[PDB]
């Protein structure tokens, strides 16, 4: 199928340049009528179109950002690059590449997005702590357990349970920037208390910006 | 440049309700397109060329309009329609998106289940103590959580986080996290999370004594 995937650094310092790459397959950017475009989205704000490139190397830019943007293609590697110079806090966003065609002039297939944060602060891996089930994390016939994912920077972090095999009753909370300037979140799973022994519980945490990967067993505490 | 407004900014409606979202462009465009964005996902093409359904979209959704005024219609709103919807013009450069409309599902009142977790011994060795209070599967979103520590009401050391509305049952979940230093934590016995919500006739308290099983 037609697929696109964005890559680039999670973190850039103010005044530095950002380089993003979109790698695509299931189509070619030498094929007449084909375009790849870049779209961004600041945390909880509207989508904003940035740039596009066409099979014939025609380029277009959003006029407010034009002085800061350069789009380029390498047909030979199925890649499109966007360079954004002089990054500032307003450039913190999720960056999307998408496919457009001359028949459409709309983005029909999108990549999954890559998160970029513009900050002075250093990368930091999370500490991962279990939220052990007990009588106190029981309500009716429901038990709760979880993992506290504490003191990381920047976004994002991923959390799954039992390598993604356990999915129902899972609630992974959105990260909050703490007063210390580092992120924290919990991920919790609910199960009927008399159903707890059906499996063990492992939260797999991955912070790709610090190359950190932690597995944590969450068991009941003893005396 | 061709710019668009979207109305309303936020919409709450029941399952089965007819929903209408409008887009108004600064000058006439030949087509308007529509995207559906779930939280933590890429936007998905929903309607293209004003009226055409994109692949996999149920018949429930339809688009209409011309010139500057366009309409996205959901004839019978379903729990899985919780999203932000954007209009998009690609008729002329620069390409532009409307401000977005967030659609939430109105449901019957459901009381939170309340759960408390003391800090782990692993966190306590590393020098901090986080007390987590969990409110699970409730509606509406609005909820008050108060921490009491040895019968003192806490302020400015607790943070909340709330899930996006659940795509099957339309309920929310919330975490309230109380953070102290290990030193402050070990000074005190009774840790209590007190929860006020529409679905509970009186506040609910979960508490533990520090140091017990």
């Amino acid at each position: 199928q037609v697929t696109l995937r964005e890559s680039g650094p999670a973190l850039v310092k103010p005044t530095q340049t950002l380089t993003l790459t979109c790698t695509f397959s299931g189509f070619s950017l030498s094929t007449a009528g084909m375009s790849v475009g870049w779209i961004r989205q600041p945390p909880g704000k509207a989508l904003e179109w940035l740039a596009d490139i066409w099979w014939d190397d025609k380029k277009h830019y959003n006029p407010s950002l034009k002085d800061r943007l350069t789009i380029s293609k390498d047909t030979s590697k199925n890649q499109v690059v966007l360079k954004v110079t002089n990054m500032d806090p307003a450039d913190t966003a999720t960056y999307y590449c998408a496919r457009d065609m001359i028949f459409n002039f709309y983005f029909d297939v999108w990549g999954q997005g890559t998160t970029v944060t513009v900050s002075s602060a250093s990368t930091k891996g999370p500490s991962v702590f279990p939220l052990a089930p007990s009588s106190k994390s029981t309500s009716g016939g429901t038990a709760a357990l979880g993992c506290l994912v504490k003191d990381y920077f920047p976004e994002p972090v991923t959390v799954s349970w039992n390598s993604g095999a356990l999915t129902s009753g899972v609630h992974t909370f959105p990260a909050v920037l703490q007063s210390s300037g580092l992120y924290s979140l919990s991920s919790v799973v609910t199960v009927p208390s008399s159903s707890l022994g059906t499996q063990t519980y492992i939260c797999n945490v991955n912070h790709k910006p610090s190359n950190t990967k932690v597995d944590k067993r969450v068991e009941p505490k003893s005396c | 440049d061709i710019q668009m407004t979207q109305s309303p900014s936020t919409l709450s409606a029941s399952v089965g309700d007819r929903v209408t979202i409008t887009c108004s462009a600064s000058s006439r465009v030949g087509y308007m397109h529509w995207y559906q964005q779930k939280p933590g996902k890429a936007p998905k093409l929903l309607i293209y060329d004003t009226s055409k359904l994109a692949s996999g979209v149920p018949s429930r959704f339809s688009g209409s309009g011309s010139g500057t005024e366009f309409t996205l219609t959901i004839s019978s709103l379903q729990p899985d329609d919780f999203a932000t919807y954007y209009c998009f013009q690609g008729s002329g450069y620069p390409f532009t998106f409307g401000g977005g409309t967030k659609v939430e599902i109105k449901r019957t009142v459901a009381a939170p289940s309340v759960f408390i977790f003391p800090p782990s011994d692993e966190q306590l060795k590393s020098g901090t103590a986080s007390v987590v209070c969990l409110l699970n599967n409730f509606y509406p979103r609005e909820a008050k959580v108060q921490w009491k520590v040895d019968n003192a009401l806490q302020s400015g050391n607790s943070q909340e986080s709330v899930t996006e509305q659940d795509s099957k049952d339309s309920t929310y979940s919330l975490s309230s996290t109380l953070t102290l230093s290990k030193a402050d934590y070990e000074k005190h016995k009774v840790y209590a999370c007190e929860v006020t919500h529409q679905g509970l006739s009186s506040p609910v308290t979960k508490s533990f004594n520090r140091g017990e099983c």
